[PDB]
This record gives C-alpha cells, sequence and structure tokens, in this order.
C-alpha cells in the first residue's frame, strides 16, 4: 500500500525502496553477505 | 595491505581475505 502510494505521488527514489523492502531481484546484503534469496517475505518464499 | 586498502574492498570481500586468520570480530574492527 506504502508503495502503490509512493506510485501515485511519484516519489520514486521512496517507491523502490518500499518496493525492496518485499521484493528484490539483486539478493539481500545480510550482514555484509549476500542472502539466498529474493523475497523477503517467507509466506511468499514457501506459498502458505 | 593497509587500511587503505581495507576501505575500498566490500565487508564480504573483507572477510573472504580474512576467513581463516581473523574471526570477523577484529575483522569487523579493522
Amino acid at each position: 500500500m506504502v508503495f502503490q502510494r509512493l506510485l501515485q505521488e511519484q516519489n520514486f527514489t521512496e517507491s523502490t525502496r518500499w518496493l525492496r523492502y518485499i521484493w528484490n531481484p539483486a539478493g539481500y546484503s545480510v550482514q555484509g553477505e549476500m542472502q539466498d534469496y529474493y523475497w523477503n517475505v517467507r509466506p511468499l518464499e514457501e506459498d502458505t | 595491505l593497509l587500511l587503505t586498502n581495507i576501505s575500498f574492498m566490500s565487508f564480504s570481500e573483507f572477510r573472504h581475505r580474512t576467513s581463516g586468520t581473523l574471526t570477523w570480530r577484529e575483522t569487523d574492527f579493522l
């Protein structure tokens, strides 16, 4: 919802951040190291 | 290798550089 609202108000550099909070195709940097996933939500990783 | 060279590489690069000799606490401190 926050990302959709920031897209409608065209704050692009924050909308892409709020999309990075759920999906990043470039992986995630956790404690300096990369991760093995791309979806930040575990019921989106495993289809619950 | 000096502190000028350490601040260029990323933390994963540095942790792969000194993985065996140090134990990540002194690596983080450096």
